[PDB]
């Protein structure tokens, strides 16, 4: 069980916790702001997933400052976790290519 | 804020028929619309959520449709228990909003009123009071008059009436006329009558009683 | 079981303030929001504000003059709405509902009737109502009971503690010089009376006074 596979794992779980706390904090921050649409958990969660993967359809978005802060954190956790996985994949490919070379 | 327009305000339909209520939003809200039912003196009751999703415990009679800005709440085969006020509410954008409401009304077959007169009780008399109550029950249409005649002479003082909204058991109406006199004023009179003129009978339905 | 419980009624003088309650029970979550709707007699529903127990944050309907203030109490599972400095305009039935963060109110409280006047509380007076001798009866017989001299609204009138529903009619109250008055009507088969009891239960929340009154034939 190599580090790079532990961080990836630890990053997927952590991502899921952020998605969830994100959907939660998002609604809490957005309710109260007139015209706001990020106001029910079920969709707030879909909003999160879309933001973490950075797809950002725009059908949903925070309009308050805290909502936006929650947004920044979700984006970053998403980018960091997905980048941590591709990093784990490069450690795997790089170490194995060494094997196929003898070393 | 979103504005849900619910028009017409009142709907008149014949039994067993199909009925449709409308809700209009100031702007597209998807299907984030929900219907509530509220009978006379009751609290609201969820009927349909997200415009079409059915709720458990609610007759299969109720169904909703629509998306965007136009939504409809239908009832397949109306019936007495369905008489009430219906509201729509939106969850699309904060703050949640309610419709002005729509009252359902059924039109049944004419029904003559069942009159009943009551002599004040002794427990009340013992306290310097005398109220002669008269009930005009289960009639239709709701239009009806009640004439009070004391010892042959019509009366208008002290008469307080009260009508009920269409009953959700049989779609009819009922009224209550109350003449409040003191023990004294009551003592010096013999017969009290209560006349009811209604569309079903040219001749007024009467009911009286003598103090002795 | 009744998930939200509210006080049948509350009386308040102008300029004063009251604190309503809504104790919840059943499947409670952290995602739960408790809402408060205001309904003036005859008019429709009106959203006042929301509060999330688990976090304790509250939002109010900014379109209307802000009079309410929401708070909660985790342990007891009770939400509180502090309405202050009221007028005639502020008197109506105030409901509370539970919303599970998905937008619709699945369950509502029985609501609390709130009256804003100076007139003091006055328990009702229940007087029987049995026919008169000359009253020739048929298959059905109509009985009833008069509730008057009370304040403020409302009053709940039952027949045989609920076992008797079919045939009841309870007319709306009438206000005459700071005292409401109303009559309820019951209609059972002629035979069944008075062989079988027929009592009218009259609860009046503003004075904590529920009273019974059997309906028997006259002298
Ligand atoms: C991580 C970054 C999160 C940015 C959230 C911005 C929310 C804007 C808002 O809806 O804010 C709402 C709020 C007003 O209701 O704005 C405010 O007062 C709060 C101020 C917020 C941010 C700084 C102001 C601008 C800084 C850039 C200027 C640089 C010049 C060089
Ligand atoms: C990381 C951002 C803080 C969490 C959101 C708090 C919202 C408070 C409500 O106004
Ligand atoms: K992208
Ligand atoms: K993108
Ligand atoms: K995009
Ligand atoms: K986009
Ligand atoms: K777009
Ligand atoms: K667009
Ligand atoms: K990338």
């Amino acid at each position: 069980s190599a580090l790079h596979w532990r961080a990836a794992g630890a990053a997927t779980v952590l991502l899921v916790i952020v998605l969830l706390a994100g959907s939660y904090l998002a609604v809490l921050a957005e309710r109260g702001a007139p015209g706001a649409q990020l106001i029910t958990y079920p969709r707030a969660l879909w909003w999160s997933v879309a933001t973490a993967t950075t797809v950002g359809y725009g059908d949903l978005y925070p309009v308050t400052l805290w909502g936006r802060c929650v947004a920044v954190v979700v984006m970053v956790a998403g980018i960091t976790s997905f980048g941590l996985v591709t990093a784990a994949l490069a450690t795997w490919f790089v170490g194995r290519e060494q094997e196929r070379r003898g070393a | 804020d979103i504005l849900l327009t619910q028009s017409p305000a009142i709907l008149s339909v014949s039994p067993g028929e199909r009925v449709s209520f409308s809700c209009r939003a100031s702007q597209s809200i998807g299907t984030d619309i929900h219907w509530y039912q509220q009978r006379t003196n009751g609290s609201p009751r969820l009927l349909i959520k997200y415009a079409s999703e059915s709720i458990s415990g609610i007759p299969s009679r109720f169904s909703g449709s629509g998306s965007g800005t136009d939504f409809t709440l239908s009832i397949n085969s109306v019936e007495s228990e369905d008489i009430a006020n219906y509201y729509c509410q939106q969850s699309n954008r904060w703050p949640f909003t309610f419709g002005s409401g729509t009252k359902l009304e059924i039109k049944r077959a004419d029904a003559a009123p069942t009159v009943s007169i009551f002599p004040p009780s002794s427990e009340q008399l013992t306290s310097g009071g005398a109220s002669v109550v008269c009930f005009l029950n289960n009639f239709y249409p709701k239009d009806i008059n009640v004439k009070w005649k004391i010892d042959g002479s019509e009366r208008q003082n002290g008469v307080l009436n009260s009508w009920t909204d269409q009953d959700s058991k049989d779609s009819t109406y009922s009224m209550s006329s109350t003449l409040t006199l003191t023990k004294d004023e009551y003592e010096r009179h013999n017969s009290y009558t209560c006349e009811a003129t209604h569309k079903t009978s040219t001749s007024p339905i009467v009911k009286s009683f003598n103090r002795n | 079981q009744v998930q939200l419980q509210q006080p049948g009624a509350e009386l308040v003088k102008p300029g004063a303030s009251v604190k309503l309650s809504c104790k919840a029970s059943g499947y409670t979550f952290t995602s739960d929001w408790i809402h408060w709707v205001k309904q003036r007699p005859g008019h429709g529903l009106e959203w006042i504000g929301e509060i999330i127990p688990s976090y304790g944050r509250a939002n109010y309907n900014e379109k209307i003059q802000k009079k309410a203030t929401l708070t909660a109490d985790k342990s007891s599972s009770t939400a509180f709405m502090q309405l202050s400095s009221l007028t005639s305009e502020d008197s109506a039935v105030y409901y509370c509902a539970r919303e599970r963060g998905d937008g619709y109110f699945a369950v509502w409280g029985a609501g609390t009737t709130v009256t804003v006047s100076s007139a003091k509380t006055t328990p009702p007076s229940v007087y029987p109502l049995a026919p008169g001798s000359a009253a020739q009866t048929n298959s059905m017989v109509t009985l009833g009971c008069l509730v008057k001299g009370y304040f403020p609204e409302p009053v709940t009138v039952t027949w045989n503690s609920g076992s008797l529903s079919s045939g009841v009619h309870t007319f709306p109250a009438v206000l005459q010089s700071d005292l409401y008055t109303l009559s309820s009507s019951v209609t059972v088969p002629s035979s069944s009376w008075p062989s079988e009891t027929v009592t009218c239960n009259v609860a009046h929340p503003a004075s904590s006074t529920k009273v019974d009154k059997k309906i028997v034939p006259r002298d």
